[PDB]
RNA sequence: AAACUGAAGAGUUUGAUCAUGGCUCAGAUUGAACGCUGGCGGCAGGCUUAACACAUGCAAGUCGAGCGGUAACAGGAGAAGCUUGCUUCUUGCUGACGAGCGGCGGACGGGUGAGUAAUACUUAGGAAUCUACCUAGUAGUGGGGGAUAGCUCGGGGAAACUCGAAUUAAUACCGCAUACGACCUACGGGAGAAAGGGGGCUCUCGCUAUUAGAUGAGCCUAAGUCGGAUUAGCUAGAUGGUGGGGUAAAGGCCUACCAUGGCGACGAUCUGUAGCUGGUCUGAGAGGAUGAUCAGCCACACCGGGACUGAGACACGGCCCGGACUCCUACGGGAGGCAGCAGUGGGGAAUAUUGGACAAUGGGGGCAACCCUGAUCCAGCCAUGCCGCGUGUGUGAAGAAGGCCUUUUGGUUGUAAAGCACUUUAAGCAGUGAAGAAGACUCCGUGGUUAAUACCCACGGACGAUGACAUUAGCUGCAGAAUAAGCACCGGCUAACUCUGUGCCAGCAGCCGCGGUAAUACAGAGGGUGCAAGCGUUAAUCGGAAUUACUGGGCGUAAAGGGAGCGUAGGUGGCUCGAUAAGUCAGAUGUGAAAUCCCCGGGCUUAACCUGG
């Protein structure tokens, strides 16, 4: 199945293990899932601040 | 044989016992033939700690059920009280 | 005991009779009764009743594998 | 939990005084706000809808009584369970809470101070038919009729209690509550009636909000 | 058997099985003689074999290898055929 | 008295309209997972997938008051090398127990839902049954014998163990006599039982026959019970009958023969799926979905099959045969089943400690002492759900400073802060301290008992042996704000708006949709909104959806009248007078387990929770 990588920038490549959740992308035909950022190997968004939990970004200290 | 015994209900560290007539083989919390009384270990003086049905207990004694020792002592205390 | 009255559909079997019972059952959702007929097998020791007769039967210990009923009485004879 | 942020901003958002701060001076002079909604924008277009009004009313009652949404939902469910008007029952429960009753008695100047004072176990509540006082650290305990309230011997000489009592005297004492100052003893003989409670608060909106 | 009590039960069961099997065959042999007498259709032989059979069934029934009702029913079923003959 | 309380819509087809019609959101919910974050307690919950393989430890023992005995441990007695205070061997003399014999238990407790569409379940009945232990009764418990394990001797094997000779005792085994019942009976009569132990001629536990109860299991009957007609015929031991056998018991359960029957559109057969139920969510209701936890029934115990024992098994931690897999082997042969409590590997998005005690309520054995009990009660871990509480409370202005916006000077953050005065719930320290305990044993009195004040049973007293939890629940003090706030969102549905950067790029989205140089829609700051030890996303179920419409929809044009007639089953059906009481209504009884839902009270400091009616 085909999944969408949300957020700005990602580290995914061939033979990377990812976690997949539901959720269709409206304007992408055949894309019916989303990639969970920060779950197994998909790193969170680097400089995310507002919606961090939706993109697997740790709380800046 | 049929043994009258306490059944453990209530909450953790707050035991409440239900006097029940049940087969010896069957478990304490399992099926019981009849319910005759409730026993409450920790209760206020105004509240009635022990309630039992004398007619049913006498009936079961005549029938031949073998009451447990704790229930027998509770019955003795209720009778004297 | 339980007594049921019904027509005897078949008397061909030796020392046996088959009786049809009509009962009304209310449909749970719709609430309208539907006629339901179930065949019950009974034991007739003298084969008194021919096919089409109305007979009364009662429950009894299984005489045979499929028969647990007996023909106590016969009420009406087909013309 | 209890709100830890500025008290005045809540009242400014609601647009009317919530009673969070004791009225030592006039509310208008103290803060000189609440004429307009808080924040930079202040007056704004696109007036709020009726559902927004219902939400505002619920937030008002919760903020006045220092009660979280979870407890408020439990109270509304109990009111609907109970016989009679649901809004009336819910208001009666909010009055029944211990912190509110001590604040009405005047032991605490404000509802938040009363809640802290009760949580600290200075206040003792005796239920009807009980000859021994019991210390309570839960301010949300419902009060049965005829209940008695005492200050602990350690807390008899508290300065804040003494300063609060005369503010309470200026504010007035409700009829249902009976307060003895010399012994610092308060009796909850009857629950407050809806007519006694403020008219301006609207119970119906809270009932509307929970009906989807 | 993972427990010594279970091993003991197994061996005791083996011994008890041997004894019960011997007694059971003792019952069957007498019943077989009565059946053979029935097959010959001789009243005297049937009566003699039935007289021999009688005590065995009750002795074994009390010991419990054969149930009391089974012994009674066998006596009442065999005597029926014997009576029917002649 | 009470249980009788409950119903919202919105965005979107059009230049615009109304209808219709789909799609989407607003709620509750859960054995829940993932992301940020995370102080504390109480009660619950914790492999939904691999019924996949299982290392390891424990989970079923007890009885010497049934018996022969003495392997160990302690003694006692003497033998005392006496080594004078070291000490050793003989004896079952004693408390006691290894092994062996014999009874009871192991069929309960505990686990799982693979199989099962009907030997399952629910519901209401029934007749042909057995039923250890238990309550009430009766009749007994006499006399004998040969065996045999341990023990000895010699072998065999690496082991698991096995073969020979001889031999000892029983509440082990087999006769004989007696027979209240009980069995057969052609009713004339026939046959069938057992064991002794212990306390001082007795009472006692046990045994044999059996009647009645109680409990438990087996059997049967009527109904209800998922999808599929693109599954219409299916059955030949098949339906019934007699003689015979088999069962504790009815029965094609089996068998010889005889007849041709048995089920089917009211759904038979054949397939997919699935344990059923009380209940659990959702919903105003009717309904829909579901069957974790707690409790009832069923089925299974690595796979297939067979039976032994026993009252009860075709037996989770028993037996036999075969099967695959793992292990040991000296190569011929042997051992195994965590779907018991923990625990390991593996699968997965995912679910825990290789813990304490029998102290309490139960179960097994015993006369008791006492032993076992991963049942049970507790304890460790997890925010996994619910409930409660805390992270402080007052007073505080030229409205400090800084950030942000701005018409560059004002506004906002904002009583927010600083200052100032208090307070110490929770956490931590020092103490204190209930309750869960039922009164064992022992002494004394009374009655029953008996030949007996012995013995035994019952009752009534005195007495203080018993606590894992535990360093307890609670109570009192010690110092000080000191130990503790985050998540999502702000175009509309929907509560919350402006800048800066970007420029159909980066990106957001649940729907309409935003992004092409002045973005309330992307990323960042300020501000604000909602929740708050939580907050969102995702997955699922119901709701909204009157969108399968019985309550409660439509069919001229939006989807929908069969091309028309005929007629089978089936559905419905004129007027009057009667019988009948099946449907219908009303009342009586039993049942519809307990819990859960609801109402009124009670107990935990409140709540969850428990609890009487």
């Amino acid at each position: 199945v085909s999944s969408y990588i949300g957020g700005e920038g990602h580290n995914l490549q061939e033979h990377s293990v990812v976690l997949i959740r539901g959720g269709r992308v409206k304007d992408l035909p055949g894309v019916r899932y989303h990639t969970v950022r920060g779950a197994l190997d998909c790193a969170g968004v680097k400089d995310r601040k507002q919606g961090r939990s939706k993109y697997g970004a740790k709380k800046p200290k | 044989m049929v043994v009258i015994r306490l059944a453990r209900g209530g909450a953790k560290k707050r035991p409440f016992y239900q006097v029940v007539v049940a087969d010896q083989r069957r478990a304490r919390d399992g099926r019981y033939i009849e319910n005759i009384g409730f026993f409450n270990p920790l209760a206020k003086e105004s509240e009635e700690a022990v309630r039992l049905n004398m007619e049913a207990y006498h009936a079961w004694i005549a029938k031949g059920a073998q009451p447990s020792d704790r229930v027998a002592s509770l019955v003795r205390a209720y009778n004297k009280a | 005991a339980s007594v049921l009255t019904g027509r005897v559909v078949s008397d061909k079997m030796d020392k046996s009779i088959t009786v049809l019972i009509e009962r009304l059952v209310r449909h749970p959702l719709y609430g309208k009764q539907l006629r339901r007929s179930t065949k019950i097998k009974a034991h007739d020791e003298n084969n008194v009743c021919q096919q089409g007769d109305l007979v009364r039967i009662k429950e009894t210990r299984p005489i045979s594998k499929t028969k647990a009923w007996t023909l106590v009485d016969v009420v009406e004879k087909v013309e | 939990a209890r709100y830890i942020g500025p008290k005045l901003k809540l009242s400014r958002r609601e647009g009317t005084d919530l009673g969070l701060k004791s009225g030592v001076k006039p509310y208008d002079v103290k803060t000189k706000k609440a004429a307009r909604p808080p924040g930079q924008h202040g007056v704004s277009r696109n007036k709020t809808s009726e559902y927004a009004l219902q939400l505002r009313e619920k937030q008002k009652v919760k903020r006045i009584y220092g009660v979280l949404e979870r407890q408020f939902a439990n109270y509304y469910k109990e009111a609907a369970r109970k016989r009679g008007a649901t809004g009336e029952n819910l208001l009666a429960m909010l009055e029944s809470r211990l912190d509110n009753v001590v604040y009405r008695m005047g032991f605490g100047s404000t509802r938040a101070e009363a809640r802290q004072l009760v949580s600290h176990r200075t206040v003792m509540v005796k239920k009807a038919g009980r000859d021994e006082f019991v210390r309570v650290n839960i301010p949300s305990i419902q009060l049965q009729d005829g209940d008695v309230i005492a200050i602990q011997e350690k807390s008899r000489e508290q300065l804040r209690i003494k300063n609060a009592i005369e503010l309470a005297t200026q504010r007035g004492i409700p009829e249902w509550l009976d307060v003895d100052h010399s012994k610092l003893q308060g009796t909850f003989k009857k629950a407050p009636d809806r007519i006694d409670l403020p008219a301006e608060i609207n119970e119906s909106l809270i009932v509307e909000l929970y009906s989807k | 058997a993972n427990t010594a009590q279970a091993r003991k039960r197994a061996r005791q069961n083996t011994k008890r099985r041997q004894n019960s099997a011997s007694q059971r065959s003792m019952v069957r042999t007498y019943l077989k003689r009565v059946d053979a007498a029935i097959a010959a259709k001789d009243y005297d032989a049937a009566t003699e074999a039935y007289k021999k059979a009688i005590p065995v069934l009750d002795r074994m029934a009390d010991k419990g290898i054969i149930h009391k009702n089974k012994a009674a029913r066998r006596k009442s079923r065999l005597n029926k055929t014997i009576k029917g003959l002649q």
